[PDB]
């Protein structure tokens, strides 16, 4: 009398986030004929979990 | 319960750490970053006599 049981269990996570925020400016024509402001910021986030 | 001794020791693990931080209120991201720490525990032995 013989028997076995095999129990496999696979969980996998993710969690890809991602953020992008970028900002402008140019006020240039008047009082000064030049100036520009921009700034630029990207964020990202991978997290796995099996 | 007659105090038998007391000692300390000094161990370091890497601790667990998944926490969310929000950007400006509007968007969050989850900074998962685990950090170094130095914890410590004074053992204190306590005989048990009659």
């Amino acid at each position: 009398v013989q028997e076995d049981h095999v129990r496999s269990s696979f969980l996998l996570d993710n969690q890809n986030s991602q953020n992008t925020v970028t900002a402008s400016a140019g006020i240039a024509f008047l009082n000064i004929v030049n100036f520009k402001v921009e700034t630029d910021y990207i964020s990202q986030t991978s997290l796995t979990k099996d | 319960p007659v105090h038998l001794l007391s000692q300390t020791h000094e161990e370091g693990y890497s601790r667990l750490e998944c926490k969310k931080k929000c950007t400006l209120k509007i968007f969050c991201k989850t900074v998962c970053e685990d950090v170094f720490r130095v914890a410590k525990a004074e053992f204190r032995a306590y005989w048990c006599v009659a």
